[PDB]
């Protein structure tokens, strides 16, 4: 089901209103953070997406989901690189 | 969405069927505060403002479909405003001039210097409360339009305050020895001829529905001033070799008049909604024995010797 | 012969008098006053420096407005609409839409005062200042409305406030909590004091400068014009200030100055700064907008806060900094979401811009650059659909703007989260934040256009059912590159 | 560094709009302050006059510069905003600071 | 020249508007005043030259109607910077005529 | 309540009375009244048609000036000086320098009606008269005093008048013939009829037009209004024509028309005519002159004068050539003789000009044109001894301009000279000349400055002496080409 | 050779001030070209009609100055600032017009007021037209543009006091239609004992083409007896009759008349500073006062009488 | 013996002041105008220069001289081609 989360992308200028999955993997959810910021305001690059509570030290694992995670509706997120 | 062309003038006036005038479009439908029940102010719902909003506007028995509606009579606006008072305002200050060249206050009947000091120098207190009043169901008011009206009645109000402040200095200059200038707010918070007035203006301030202050603020409070002071102050000025207040109320008359006009044209728009008869009725009867008493204090202090 | 004003000025205020029918708490109810339990006679001291008076109020005002007029109707042929660069167009288009209906908002700010205040003077300088609010309103519903038969998007100048469009609500929740939705102290302090001597002399004034190089003499003419009004009735603030410290009230006054001016810098930093350093076109820009800033609000408005006792606000580093860079990101976003705007945004990164950019601000092109890089080859290879939003941005619950931070090479951007009641809050800035601890009960239940689209208000729940929300009433009304792209091809 | 020079300045006096009274205040700063620098930033729609910690603007000497007859009041129709307190009655207008930065 | 007699066999007549608020509202009046006639306008930027043939009216009522505020005839000369015709003005109306047909 | 001007208007001109401790003729003598025998009471039916009172003269004239200062307020840094092509400069300092003093003469000519017209209705429209003209001398003094410190030239917008320079003596022998030098009645005719509704236009309503396309809105602002204030007051004239031909005197009428509207012809084809078709850049030139001229003053002016009973002037067919030929010679001639004008002139003949007045005056480059191909040679093989005279023209002892004709292909020059009392003068055209004759006296004793020059009243007898008997105090006020001759690259 | 020079902040002619030139010295000064040749004052043969006339009757003048061009009025007015000031004042009498109507002031007056009115005041629009025509002569032949404007200011109050009249006359005859108000002020001027002495006074004072004796008689003579015999006269003949009205027109009237004055005293100061000018004046005063003293003890008379 | 002329040149635009000598030739009076137009405003062209009175049918012969002409101060004369 739909699952609201507010995503930082690396690079980018601003925080979005991104609705995700509550089963989404994590790869999934960067994904989907991806498509509203990689070329439209943020270059293209090789790496792997990582999907992290904002500011945190600690990255999710690539494969835990949304729901595993013990994140909230409306929580903001940060999508960064390796 | 689909295609539109421009409009010739504002999108809520362009169903109009004459050319929109200078006052229509610098007037009309400005409260934005109106178009939420539930916040009128772009805050909490339950901000301490929109909490006073709901109760004091949007819950008064007063009520009509459409007050944006409403017209200002003499459709004023601020150019003209101050056209016309530039106007009104320079033959007053002449008046003045030419009166004191002259010496008039020199030869006004023995005696009338205490008759002013106690009579008319103290309605600065008055003026000053009907401008606060003003100022009040400006904020308060449902409709831009009548806002204004307000807006302008609040700046004549301040008119007949200087005119008052003014006249009470220039009185002081030929007659020193009769506490003009001095004991005015003594005489307005202890004399019984001003206790009327004052009771009634302190209840009206109090007064925080805007439906209720409007009433009892132009239908009755301001028309009692005309009748039991503005004109008894006149006929006794007359008397008294005053020549000069007969023509300066003359002025604050015209003033008045028009706040009596466009309240009586919210009056009928307001009437446009039958229950609103019953209401405003209540709302004149509560105020008039205030209204009355206050008059008939003053006029038998005026009458005094 | 006539008096001097010297001689017979003090009876015009000897207006207070003690109430006798009612009780003083009665007549001036804290929550409409805001006396702070300052009793009457204290009041009284209160000495409005920029006097004036009846006669003379009236006189003045009808010449100033016979100027005002005269402008614009001998420059009708001046082909100003015709000639002006598109985004000089869209700074009129902003500018009448954000301020002409707040302006006449203004008028209940001051007539909050008029009834309320406890100081005799201030209810007489604010019976004025309610007369100059009208007289801004009707100026700036009449200038533009010429041009309503030209372009819908002058239909703004009076419907921005009546919509649920994003940028009129950050407008109308800065105005409603400075100017109608607080104690007539609160709105001497935050209105007249900080915002009126404080940031309109940005858009009154800085503006005007840019206006006159661009050529726009009736636009120019008639915001200085307003702009002396503001400059008399703005002095009921400082008096009420030193009573207040002079009362025991300095922390409380310090307070409001410090909610006001952050409150008021976030709005201005969204209208005015894309304005100033994007819009205006590059030959005309008079200064930069930091630039300005550093000459109206550091150098001018500062100082004369620290000259009537107050201090530097604790935020004083934080608001330099975002000085540097917050406005590049509002300028981005207002762009890049132009459709929500009515309003047609200019880019405003042509090479020779990007190289004044970068000379006002080192190392713009390695930050904001890197954003405008992507979207310029975009448009070059006419993939428009990766230059136009599918998602809605993150709004702070206070400011009403989205959330940004610094793009690019350094990239760095951090929310402000607030638990409160049950509710997790965002806000733009650690100040933006504490202005909702301050005062919580003025915004709490308050929702966002984001809270509401979460929440199922905003039917479709898409950007083109926002859109809708909004209250555009036609596809000519929402914003569009300024010069349909021309910029790209530079 | 900037910001703090930007701050702890002294200037105060008149920002004049763009019309018939910028040189005649301009000429009226120098003349009623003798021994005073009067400094002039020209931003075309207003200009910026100032001097260190007191600036006076006399009705006689704005009359004279003018060149035509009028009272302080009537500086408001030109005068967009100000540095400094403001003291003003129908002799003159004084701009100020109380203190020294 | 035929082109200077034919310039000067016309029966134009009617108001000279320097540019500014007038220009609009007396081109509207001119149109609602005289139905039925052809009103013909040469704008020249600091002035429009508005003509019909014969006669044309210009009533005070429909002047304040098309301008949107209050206005009295006399008012009218601080725009009237010229005129074509003959000049019969009270105050509900000024016409704009000729005496004889060429 | 007030009562309307209707109601009491009639008694604001009652006051005419019959005279009896002087005579009618005392009183309103024939020399500066022009009464031409009409008794008192046939002036009483005297009805101006553009009235106007007390109390509304002064509130609406207070209302004019505060627009017309405010303008000027508000556009002061618009960069009119710096930024105009510099022949719009010339024109302003043309047009000031023109106009301004002879706006404050014609207060005289509007006086002279106040006190010696015999038409009550006359004297009171005279007064508000007088008036109009103190505010069209004061308002061209004002503006464009805030140049003088830019440029000497402005310092004619004053000096003009009170110097013997050619072009403003060609403007006092007009202005001092029809509006200060004669009665009432012929003021009546002369300037508020044949000038003040026939040429002004022309120059503040045809040139606010291209003011307008040139960015100056405050002149073209400030000339429209001052003409609002001439549609009133010239409104005198009519009445007074009318009168007239109801007692017997259309002949006289007539003849007084016919002259003023041919003095004032030959003096606008040399100030306007170089203004509308070389000093205003190609772009800005809303009409040619010629096109300006057959809006106002054939289908306009001289429509209405038909229309009072007036006939075509006689020199109809003359007047109609000239405008096609004059003013590219008067205009040819103050470009060559630049250095005598207070003012710059601009050549006005880029190759793109050069096709715009080959299409609004079809041969001009046959014929003016050929003079300038000679010029334009010089100019760019630097030979510039060539491009300055070494003498001086021969002037008309009318107009006071120059005796010009059409050069090049067929050239035809055509002088019309007169022997009188002992003395041989010259006449550009049959009507000047004929102006002439209609009124010796006023006329048969005035020297043109070339008369003087060879009498000896210009001394050193030089070109340089006449520069400084014309009144030039430094080499900076004297004309030159107003683009340094960039036109001929 | 030619000398160079640089641009003047003023006109050359006031470039030699002390003083910052005012707007009044920048529209005013030295405007009259026509004092510049003796002996062609116009543009003209020099003995043209018009020529004659000037040098017979201004340059001529016994009253003579070396700079007359140095005058100044006083009020330093200018015509924008004119029309600011009787904006005002005429404002001001326009309202008191439309109050005192409103209060039927003239149905109040003492009985037989109207026919005082008809016959000492309505009369009044010809004595003040005679002022109107007398003052455009001054303005037309003074030798300078300083004093012609002072001329042109006060031809338009003459005007406006005509007016003031005009407007009274028809207003008066609404409330008493049986007095001749607006009918029979012409008979009066011509053949009414009481106006024969100013009639005379004015049509002899409009045939004195001096520049100079202009100025005297009218200025010095006349207008000052008009004040002390004529307005202050009527104003306490009002009070006597209940007419509270025309005592505070009179008083606007007034105010522009020592206006006139003012002007006028600066004048002869400025040409007294000729010595040879207090002989001049004076012997104009002495010749023109017996008439100006006939006239007014003639209107007195009629006034005084009911 | 200055004789101040009057003079027009053919196809020049105006009529100008020329002084010339009591003795002069007509040849001698040509060039003296001609100074004053050719190459000034006037192309220069083969032929013979003659002068006449202003308008007139004939020319006076080239060897006439001005005394002899009986011409008077200030009359107009032409100078044309034949
Ligand atoms: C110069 C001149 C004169 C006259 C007229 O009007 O008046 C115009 C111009
Ligand atoms: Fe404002
Ligand atoms: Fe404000
Ligand atoms: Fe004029
Ligand atoms: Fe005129």
């Amino acid at each position: 089901s739909a699952f609201p989360v507010h995503a930082a992308f690396e690079k980018d200028f601003l925080v979005q209103l991104v609705v995700v999955d509550l089963n989404d993997s994590m790869d999934q959810v960067a994904e989907k953070v991806a498509y509203h910021c990689v070329n439209r305001r943020v270059a293209p690059r090789e790496g792997v997406m990582r999907v992290r509570k904002h500011r945190s030290t600690e990255l999710f694992p690539r494969d835990m989901t949304i729901a595993e995670s013990g994140l909230n509706p409306t929580e903001v997120i940060d999508v960064v690189f390796e | 969405f689909e295609s539109k062309k421009p409009m010739r003038t504002w999108s809520h006036l362009a169903e109009m069927r004459k050319k929109p005038s200078e006052y229509d479009i610098v007037s009309r439908k400005l409260h934005y505060s109106t178009n939420n029940p539930d916040s009128p102010w772009e805050l909490s719902p339950d901000s301490p403002m929109n909490l006073w909003y709901k109760q004091y506007r949007n819950a008064s028995p007063l009520k009509h479909d459409n007050w944006d509606a409403f017209t200002d009579p003499d459709q004023l606006v601020y150019r003209t405003y101050n056209l016309m008072q530039d106007g009104q305002e320079s033959y007053v200050q002449s008046l003045f001039d030419q009166f004191n060249e002259r010496e008039h206050d020199q030869m006004v009947r023995e005696g009338w210097e205490h008759t002013m000091a106690r009579c008319y120098s103290p309605l600065r207190y008055l003026f000053h409360c009907l401008q606060m009043s003003s100022a009040y169901v400006q904020q308060m008011a449902p409709a831009s339009t009548i806002s204004n009206c307000c807006i302008l009645q609040t700046a004549d109000s301040l008119r007949w305050l200087t005119h008052t402040a003014y006249r009470t200095h220039e009185l002081s200059l030929t007659y020193p020895d009769a506490g003009l200038g001095e004991h005015e707010r003594e005489l307005w918070e202890k004399e019984p001829g001003w206790q009327g007035l004052r009771e009634l203006m302190e209840k009206q301030l109090t007064a925080f529905d805007w439906g209720e202050a409007f009433v009892s603020l132009n239908l009755v409070v301001k028309p009692m001033i005309v009748e039991s002071i503005f004109k008894p102050l006149q006929q006794q000025a007359w008397e008294n070799n005053d020549t000069l207040l007969p023509l300066l109320i003359d002025s604050q008359l015209k003033d008045a008049e028009r706040h009596s006009r466009w309240s009586k044209a919210l009056v009928k728009h307001a009437l446009e909604n039958p229950d609103n008869h019953a209401v405003i009725e209540g709302w004149i009867e509560k105020w008039r024995p205030l209204a009355d008493r206050a008059a008939e204090a003053y006029l038998s202090m005026l009458s005094s010797d | 012969a006539m008096h001097p004003r010297k001689d017979w000025y003090e009876l015009t205020r000897a207006t207070n008098w003690t109430p006798s029918y009612v009780t003083e708490e009665q007549l001036f109810p804290e929550r409409m006053s805001g006396h702070m339990g300052i009793p009457l006679e204290k009041w009284e001291s209160y000495d409005e420096p920029y006097k004036t008076s009846y006669p003379e109020y009236v006189s003045i005002q009808r010449e100033k407005d016979a100027g005002a007029y005269s402008v614009k109707a001998a420059l009708e042929r001046a082909k100003i609409y015709e000639n002006s660069d598109p985004g000089w167009i869209s700074t009129l288009k902003s500018h009448y839409g954000a301020i002409a209906v707040g302006e006449y908002a203004a008028v209940t700010g001051e007539g909050r005062m008029a009834r309320f205040s406890k100081a005799p003077g201030n209810r007489n300088m604010a019976t004025f200042g309610m007369m100059d609010e009208l007289r801004h309103g009707q100026l700036q519903l009449f200038f533009p409305h010429e041009y309503c038969k030209k372009d819908r998007q002058f239909d703004w100048a009076w419907r921005a406030y009546h919509s649920n469009e994003w940028a009129a609500i950050a407008a109308k929740h800065f105005f409603d909590d400075i100017i109608t939705g607080r104690d007539a102290i609160s709105v001497a302090i935050m209105l007249t004091f900080s915002f009126e001597t404080g940031f309109t002399n940005m858009q009154f004034l800085g503006l005007a400068a840019d206006a006159a190089e661009a050529g726009d003499y009736t636009f120019a003419n008639l915001i200085s014009s307003i702009q002396t009004d503001e400059s008399r009735h703005a002095q009921q603030g400082g008096p009420a200030l030193q009573l207040l410290i002079e009362n025991g009230k300095r922390e409380e006054a310090q307070k409001k100055v410090d909610m006001a001016i952050w409150r008021a810098w976030r709005l201005f930093a969204v209208l005015t700064g894309p304005v100033m350093d994007y819009y205006t076109p590059l030959e005309d820009r008079s200064q930069s907008f930091k630039e300005f800033m550093y000459e109206w609000i550091i150098g001018q408005f500062e100082r004369s806060l620290i000259d009537l006792g107050l201090d530097k606000p604790w935020y004083w580093d934080l608001f330099l900094k975002d000085i540097d860079e917050l406005h590049h990101s509002y300028h981005m976003g207002v762009w890049y979401w132009r459709t929500t705007a009515w309003w047609n945004p200019a880019a405003g990164v042509t090479p020779e811009e990007r190289d004044w950019l970068e000379e006002k601000y080192p190392g713009w092109n390695k930050r904001w650059g890197r954003c405008w890089d992507v979207i310029t080859e975009n448009v070059l290879n006419d993939r428009m659909d990766l230059v136009s939003p599918e998602t809605l941005p993150s709004v702070c619950n206070m400011s009403q703007i989205p959330l940004v931070g610094v793009p690019g090479d350094d990239w760095n951007i951090e929310v402000f989260s607030l638990e409160h009641n049950g509710r997790l809050y965002h806000f733009g800035s650690e100040v933006d934040r504490w202005v909702f601890q301050q005062d919580p009960v003025q915004y709490q239940n308050h929702m966002n256009i984001v809270d509401r689209f979460l929440a199922g208000q905003i039917q479709p729940m898409t950007l083109e059912g926002a859109l809708k929300y909004m209250g555009f009433q036609s596809i000519e009304e929402m914003g569009k590159d300024a010069h349909d792209f021309a910029w790209a091809d530079k | 560094t900037l910001a703090d020079q930007a701050l702890h300045n002294n200037n105060v006096g008149p920002i004049i709009r763009a019309g018939d009274l910028v040189e005649p205040v301009i000429e009226t700063a120098e003349i009623d302050n003798p021994g005073k620098e009067i400094t002039v930033e020209d931003r075309r729609a207003y200009v910026r006059i100032a001097a260190e910690g007191e600036l006076i603007l006399t009705r006689k000497t704005l009359e004279e510069q003018l060149g035509r007859p009028f009272n302080m009041q009537e500086l408001e129709i030109n005068l967009a905003s100000f540095a400094g307190q403001i003291q003003a009655d129908e002799d003159q207008i004084r701009f100020y600071f109380d203190k020294t930065m």
